[PDB]
């Protein structure tokens, strides 16, 4: 009876334990992946606007091409 | 000992907390500087409302709460109001934007810059107590802050905290008094987080306080105050057990006991009376039946649902002012034959009964009349469903064209956290089906 | 706070723009030296939106004026509220643009538009807690088509977390003549739905028609259209302006009124329109700004579908009466909104009435409707794409048929996307 009670009061332990250890590896997972999520989208967002930024580079690279012709 | 933090959430959450508060310095007699005359234990006490109330050597009384928001203009008519001397500056926390009613930006985006700073002054608050029981975090579900910034705290408390009890006062959107038009996704990504981290939450529909404001108070177009004064009424009945003592005073977690069968069952459903005007309580003395059968009517409920329509897994009556148990077992008795109270096969049909002798209090200068009893029911229903229905319902129209999702895509979120929310929502709803089949 | 930078550029954004800064002036009690003669402290309670705080309590607008020849700059700086304007915030080329968005996007505004991108960073870097930008410009001409939304990319490419607003105008033949302005809006409306997070559609042809057949003027002029315009733009910037219990800011607005990003053209409109030579109620208020003839677009919106509104409702007025009329309308309208958007309307109530008015209603929203807009340029730009005309103006400036073919089938694209939607049901 007495190695039952040990085992019940461990048992407790190991589940409020694991319960923290679980929703402390949930956040960090989801606030890791929310971090890389959203600097993707900004990094797209970014690479969409400098490949404006080459397109009007290029495009004044055409006039000064046919102006001295 | 058994002190009980609260922690107020957005502007919903931070404006309920004003009445709170000052409703409980109105009951406890506790003055707009934090002095209580009556309180003749300088500096500390073992007294009923030191659960809610630390004291300085000063003589002040210091809410053991929390206020928070993402922007600081809710917060600064605390710091600037009439109780801003009842708050350390510290307890009173706020950024520079809001979470713009997106839940992405509330939980992720702004809200980690913050929640750091909001855990280290809670801790403070924590380590002023010997017996720390748990927490109230009061919070909308529909606002970006009041859903995303709540969730993602109540993440953050139960690790640090651990299984360490935390209640809720969710306000449930209503078309009536609603602020976004992507509150049902706030909504119903915050039930989702916080569905395994929370003991027992209080859900209020604005529409039913709006409801109830208009018909019973004869409010044509009722403000925040005016709900949030209600509100207060029904938090203050809670949580009375807590801060005043008696000999049939029962504890709130005796209530919470019988409150809740299953972990995920644990959205009580509650009900307050009375709830009448001034002109209206002249000369008209409501006894203990007549507020206990007005706990019976649909029409006087926090959440818009019909237990009629569901069975009950519990149900507890909360007296406070002039009540005695002889009227109370009378009233339940009258009940018991002309209501439709079904109970499920698999729990006892027995209400439990708390009694609180401290009269109700209202505000000077409120709408609510004060009366020489009060009574406010928390009954387990599966009736309450109903709620949850209705919400995943303007979830599904939304999200089926997904409409505004991108604004929660490009903070960070991915789809499958949408659909993975609604789906826990599905598994909720289906678990109120089941408790309430009959055994085989 | 929350700041908001203004920028015009081209001759109808800084006409219009100055305009905009007349009349909200006068609403927060701003004398054209920036000092404050108000009445009431609640003009100055959400002042910093708009205006900065200078030595002497001098209030200086946020403003920042673009465009490719001085001439529309001189004219603005010599007008009523000229001197309130910050002088170093006057960015002004000499070559022009000569109504050819090449040049204002690709030739001209380029070799200018770093030295705004600087005035830009000095009033940015000084605001608490930066909203975003609002342009005024136009869709016709060469410096507030071609150069202003060359700056709303390079804008967005150093604050991409920053909201984007436009007050864009659309050309229409009642107004200009000119030939080239179908190309010049096409052109422009494929940076917009790419590079704008809400933009509203200021439409030449409603102003005209709003002026020609209810305000009975025979002759409009720019400044009859101007004043649609003021109106329109004092309404929608109400709730950033003045308090309230609404918070309102640049992105609350988008996250509630932009279902889809691409989807972000809304159609203005204003209530009452009345006439010099002619007391108004709340239902009068309410089925007036809802009406065809109030919209600042030339849309009808029983031809679409409603997928969100925004109202507001300036003067002391009933707000119980303002809520049963806003409920009506919506039921004796229940097809012209989409039902799986539940609760798309908005509505909110300012105690300040605009001046010279006891009440008025600014109307903000995105209908499905607006594709009839942008189906009047299509039709105007491939009537003369097809023929090819006009198209060495742009070419020699070193675009080729690709930009312009690319831009006409986004905007295609655009209106099919607005018509998915109207046909979208629940069920
Ligand atoms: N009962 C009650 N409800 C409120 C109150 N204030 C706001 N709400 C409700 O809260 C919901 C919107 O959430 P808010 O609390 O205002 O937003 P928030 O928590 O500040 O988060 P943000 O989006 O960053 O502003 C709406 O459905 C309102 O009905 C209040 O004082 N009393
Ligand atoms: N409503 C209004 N429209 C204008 C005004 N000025 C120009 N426009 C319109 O803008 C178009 C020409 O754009 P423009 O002002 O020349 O642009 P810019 O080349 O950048 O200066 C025409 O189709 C006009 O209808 C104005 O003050 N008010
Ligand atoms: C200055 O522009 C405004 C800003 C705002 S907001 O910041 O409160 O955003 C919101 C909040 C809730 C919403 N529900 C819907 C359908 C749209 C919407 C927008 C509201 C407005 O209308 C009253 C505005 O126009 C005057
Ligand atoms: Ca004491
Ligand atoms: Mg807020
Ligand atoms: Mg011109």
């Amino acid at each position: 009876k007495r190695e039952h009670e040990r085992e019940v009061i461990q048992k407790a332990i190991e589940e409020n334990n694991n319960f923290i250890k679980m929703a402390k590896e949930k956040l960090a997972q989801k606030m890791e992946s929310n971090k890389e999520n959203r600097e993707a989208h900004l990094a797209a967002m970014l690479e969409r606007l400098q490949e404006k930024d080459k397109h009007a580079e290029e495009v004044r690279k055409n006039k000064e091409l046919k102006e001295e012709a | 000992m058994r002190e009980c933090i609260s922690i107020h959430v957005g502007q919903a959450g931070v404006q309920i907390g004003n009445a709170c508060w000052e409703l409980y310095c109105l009951e406890h007699g506790i003055q707009p500087d934090g002095q209580m005359p009556s309180d003749k234990t300088i500096g500390g006490g073992d007294d009923s409302f030191n659960t809610f109330f630390s004291e300085t050597g000063a003589g002040k009384h210091v809410p053991r709460a929390v206020f928070v928001d993402l922007e600081p203009t809710v917060i600064d008519e605390v710091r600037t109001g009439t109780y801003r001397q009842l708050f350390h500056p510290e307890q009173l926390i706020t950024g520079k934007e809001d979470a713009a009613n997106n839940y992405a930006r509330g939980h992720y985006t702004i809200g980690k810059e913050i929640i750091d700073l909001v855990l280290d002054r809670i801790r403070k608050l924590a380590d002023q107590c010997t017996g720390l029981q748990g927490f109230l975090v009061f919070h909308s579900f529909g606002g970006g802050t009041g859903s995303g910034f709540t969730s993602l705290l109540m993440e953050r408390l139960s690790v640090d905290y651990g299984k360490k009890s935390k209640l809720e006062f969710s306000i449930y959107p209503a078309p009536q008094v609603s602020t976004a038009v992507v509150e049902p996704y706030n909504s119903i990504l915050t039930t989702h987080t916080t569905l395994e981290h929370s003991d027992c939450a209080f859900m209020v529909d604005n529409e039913a306080i709006y409801d109830i404001c208009r018909r019973n108070l004869d409010i044509e177009r009722p403000t925040y105050t005016n709900l949030n004064r209600l509100i207060s009424q029904i938090v203050s009945s809670i949580t009375a057990s807590l801060r005043f003592d008696g000999a049939l005073n029962v504890d709130l977690t005796e209530f919470q006991t019988n409150l809740v069968p299953y972990p995920r069952i644990h959205f009580p459903l509650a009900t307050y009376a009375p709830v009448i005007s001034a002109e209206k309580a002249y000369h008209e003395q409501l006894s203990v039946a007549e507020i206990t059968n007005a706990c019976f009517e649909p029409a006087n409920q926090m959440v818009k649902c019909d237990p009629r329509h569901g069975k009950y897994m519990a149900c507890c009556l909360l007296y406070r002012g002039d009540v005695v148990p002889k009227d109370v077992n009378a009233a339940i008795a009258t009940i018991k034959t002309k209501r439709s109270i079904q109970f499920v096969d698999w729990c006892p049909t027995g209400f439990k009964v708390g009694i609180n002798y401290q009269p109700p209090t209202v505000v000077p200068g409120g709408d609510l009349a004060k009366v020489q009893r009060a009574v406010c029911m928390l009954s387990n229903t599966t009736a309450i469903a109903e709620a949850w229905a209705r919400l995943d319902h303007k979830f599904d129209l939304m999200y089926a064209k997904r409409a505004f999702v991108h604004w929660y895509v490009g903070e960070g979120m991915e789809e499958g956290e949408f659909s993975e929310a609604r789906e826990d929502m599905a598994a909720l709803e289906k678990d109120y089906e089941e408790v309430g089949v009959d055994s085989v | 706070m929350r700041e908001i930078v203004h920028i015009q550029a081209g001759q109808c954004g800084n006409q219009i723009g100055a305009k905009f800064w007349e009349v909200i002036s006068d609403e927060h009690g701003i004398d054209p030296t920036g000092s404050y003669h108000g009445d009431s402290d609640l003009q100055l309670e959400r002042i910093n939106v708009y205006y900065n705080e200078a030595t002497g309590n001098k209030y200086v607008p946020r403003a920042i004026l673009v465009d490719l020849e001085p001439g529309t700059m001189d004219s603005v700086r010599s007008g009523p509220f000229g001197q309130i304007f910050r002088p170093d915030n006057f960015v002004f080329g000499q070559s022009g643009a000569g109504n050819n968005w090449a040049k204002g996007h690709y030739t001209e505004g380029a070799e200018l538009v770093d030295s705004v991108l600087d005035v830009v960073r000095k009033e940015s870097e000084s605001c608490d807690c930066l909203q975003g930008f609002q342009l005024t410009h136009s869709l016709g001409g060469g410096t507030g088509s071609g150069m202003g939304t060359l700056l709303i990319s390079k804008i967005r490419e150093e604050y991409p977390d920053r909201i984007m607003n436009t007050f864009s105008v659309m050309p229409s033949p009642k107004v200009s003549d000119t030939v080239v302005e179908p190309y010049n809006a096409t052109l422009s409306v494929h940076q917009l739905v790419e590079n704008t997070d809400e933009t509203y559609c200021i439409d030449n042809e409603a102003l005209y028609d709003i002026c020609f057949r209810t305000l009975k003027l025979t002759t409009p002029t720019y400044g009859d259209l101007n004043h649609l315009v003021s109106a329109t733009m004092s309404g929608v910037t109400t709730c950033l302006r003045f308090p309230g219990q609404l918070n309102a800011d640049l992105r609350k607005l988008a996250v509630n009124m932009v279902p889809f990003p691409r989807l972000h053209f809304f159609m203005p409109g204003f209530a009452p329109l009345t006439s010099r030579g002619s007391a108004l109620t709340v239902p009068e208020l309410t089925q007036q700004m809802f009406d065809s003839k109030n919209m600042m677009a030339a849309c009808d919106p029983r031809h679409g579908r409603y997928l969100t509104v925004a109202a507001i409702f300036r003067g002391r007025m009933s707000m119980k009466e303002v809520d049963e009329q806003m409920l009506n309308v919506q039921n004796k309208n229940s097809s012209y909104f989409v039902e799986w958007i539940p609760n798309n309307v908005k509505t909110a109530v300012c105690d300040i009435p605009p001046r010279g008015l006891k009440m008025s209603a600014t109307f903000i929203g995105n209908s499905t409707a607006i594709q009839e807009l942008f189906k009047r340029i299509s039709e105007q730009f491939t009537a003369m794409f097809r023929r090819k005309a006009f198209l060495h103006w742009y070419t020699g400036e070193g675009m080729d048929e690709m930009e312009f073919t690319e831009a006409e089938s986004n905007m295609n694209d655009l209106v099919s996307e607005y018509q998915q939607y109207q046909d979208a049901t629940a069920d």
